RNA sequence: CUUCUUCAGGUUGGACAGCUGGUGCUGCC
RNA sequence: ACGAGAACGCAGCACCAGCUGUCCAACCUGAAGAAGA
């Protein structure tokens, strides 16, 4: 538990509804590109997502440790790395980041440094994805 | 009684198969072939080879085409690969093994490793704008020794099951295994077939052979 | 069925197709070619063959005029080179082979190498400042024997899509197949074109050939 | 497993942030021309760095071996060279190493010669480049 | 693998840190020249020597072989000539090949007389080269 | 006895993403 | 001198069968050895 987003807190028991509610607001008033939007995040950019957070989250479901071991906080610190340097190539990504605080929730992790915390992040992303399944598509 | 049937996978192009599990950096690789985690060896999977080995055969022996669901193919194809329809289970006479390469010391007596990395792009029609990718592949002359298990359970039509397996192994010589096949990579070679006894012997083993070695 | 486009490339002037992943040194070389890891020989990339016979047939097939996605394309280019179209996923009829050097032996005779490495300009008639650059070319007089294969899904769909190959061939011929092509680098011609069965024998396989081979 | 940028220890978690903090100083605060003018390097030049860093570590990531072998080192030092050769040729290029500690990183890595070290080294750089698409910009 | 110049000359962790500390040994006396010190000898005969040691390696990297093959040998020799001409075209040339010992390298790789002597020799001139330039200029 | 030794952009983009079938039966009070 | 005493919820049973990590994509774009030696 205790993750915290920026203007909120996701428990254990609150990351289904709230990354509902972040697609909502992502599927209400799409981006807007240079020439005045419109389209959205593609399967295969979020996919992107979540594939890096499996590769980590495969190493950390099979473990009993409360706090997660140095090699997986360098993992999860790259997916950091790696989510901020994408962000960057494009603009339909960026806000999915941020109207999605994947940054706040994995800072948290690195700071909590335990199992649980990590668990509870990767079932809001898996949720988030699956939220944005159902109500887009393609 | 159980047949193995060894060989020789010469890699004839860059072959790649893909499955990726970790740490993809952002200049450096955007495909990696699949490897043996442990020897960290690349490896060809028995699924990808029995998958496009079973393609092949079952379009071959089948019309040329080939549109049907795999418990529907050939009786042969049926037979040799397994089928599970509810009512008509045919029990697999092949067991593919994964695959790993083995001169990796004749790889290094020439001083290269046996994975390259392939620059590739596609050019927007558009803009004429290229979109480079890095796709590691396995160099070409490198070899993977394989095993695959047959199950001697009918005595006769084990000519015909073998003849299918070089017909098989020959539509593969003539095709690409993995990865991006129609644009160069894939391509491989077959050597050294040679079907021996797992235990016992076998009564047409030598005339197994020579079905498998011509 | 398995038909194999035999033949071979040489190279007018000398043909640039970039990558390398080794350090480029302080007075070398800035950009060498592709070439095989094993053998070291210069590699012409079955996928750099494949997309600029794609780009020059479809541009011509277009009434040059080529501005859509690949899988946008007319039907031919298509189910010859493949498409993943939503719902008719097209198969490419043609498989191409990461084509090696071949003719070494003449070249060692002839007291040269492959490749060249020659040093242009990068002058300005504004403040005289140049930068020098290295382009790595193979050596004009450089043979790749290639073999791509085919795939017969029907025998109406044989005798055009082997004209389609012949004059996709022959329209490299006015062009170049990569690297920094529009600068002089790049001119290649095909000679020894024919096809052969890989498989048995098919019926007017010599009509392929009087549209191939001439 | 700890590289020495500057005067303060990396570890395997922290380089995501440091080099963030890299990026950031060098954007608020950047190299002033000699000609009275203000530019930051290109994100070509960064670019060929990280692939001079590909290349190495495109070889060095296929392995299980806990130290580099003698060819791994010299290709190591052999990159070092080059980055003294880029700093010695534009003024910017030797103010973007020298503001970071790449050439401090690339020595300690050649004193430590685990891999492990250059493995972070790696992160390291490849964090730079991720915060400078993500803050620089394109 | 090793090169002999008369410092024990390795491959790893050798050639750059050598390299360097002879041209700042060069820098930190200036040559002696009629009537004034500091010569500052430009990169335009530093250069060519560059050029014929790189045009040598430009050949020789395409070759798989332990051992150079004679037309290397006389391309070698010939680099030996150029150098013996131009560093008696003037003593600044003298200066810089004798301190870095460039003759005592271009005989050892002729002793020696395989293509890791010479890629060693090459790599180790352009770490010359490039520390000239970052810590002179021009 | 001169004068630069490469510079500037694209670093992967889309497509699919688990489907079908079995699914506690027999022996005892 | 306990509605008691004695009494294994136990025996047989493969989480298994079928399935290509595949498909499309050019390492590509732009760039005089001049110039008073």
């Amino acid at each position: 538990t205790e993750l915290k987003i920026g203007n909120e807190k996701v428990n254990s028991t609150n990351f289904g509804d709230f990354a509902e509610k972040a697609i909502r607001g992502i599927n209400h008033k799409p981006f807007v590109n240079s020439k005045g939007g419109e389209q959205k995040i593609t399967t295969s950019k979020i996919r992107g997502i979540l594939e890096l957070v499996n590769k980590v989250y495969n190493r950390v479901i099979n473990t009993n440790d409360v706090e997660l071991s140095e090699n997986i906080l360098a993992d999860i610190a790259y997916i950091k790395v790696k989510i901020a340097y994408e962000s960057g190539r494009e603009p339909v990504v960026k806000d999915f980041i941020q109207r999605t605080a994947f940054t706040a929730a994995i800072t948290d992790v690195m700071n909590q440094r335990t199992r649980e915390s990590f668990l509870l992040f990767a079932r809001y992303v898996e949720s988030l994805i699956a939220y944005f399944k159902f109500y887009g598509g393609k | 009684m159980k047949l193995v049937i060894e060989g020789t996978i010469v890699l004839k192009t860059g072959m790649h198969i893909g499955g990726s599990s970790d740490f993809s950096a952002i200049g450096a690789v955007d495909s990696p072939v699949v490897r043996d985690t442990l020897t960290r060896l690349p490896l060809i999977p028995g699924s990808s080879l029995k998958g496009k080995m079973r393609y092949l055969l079952a379009k071959e022996l089948n019309n040329g085409i080939l549109l049907n669901e795999p418990n529907n193919d050939q009786d042969e194809i049926l037979r040799l690969f397994g089928s599970s329809e509810k009512d008509k289970i045919r029990r697999a006479r092949l067991k593919f093994n994964d695959i790993k390469l083995s001169n990796l010391a004749e790889l290094e007596t020439f001083n290269v490793s046996s994975t390259e990395v392939k620059f590739e792009n596609t050019i927007n029609r558009k803009t004429a704008v290229a979109n480079p990718r890095q796709i590691e592949r396995v160099i070409a002359g490198s070899k993977f020794d394989f095993e695959i298990f047959y199950n001697l359970d009918d005595i006769k039509e084990v000519e015909k099951d073998f003849e299918n397996i070089k017909q098989g192994f020959d539509l593969l010589e003539f095709d690409y295994l993995g990865g991006h096949g129609t644009r160069g990579s894939g391509r491989i070679a077959f050597e050294n077939l040679s079907v021996i006894t797992a235990v016992g012997n076998f009564e047409k083993i030598n005339t197994l052979n020579e079905i498998l070695g011509a």
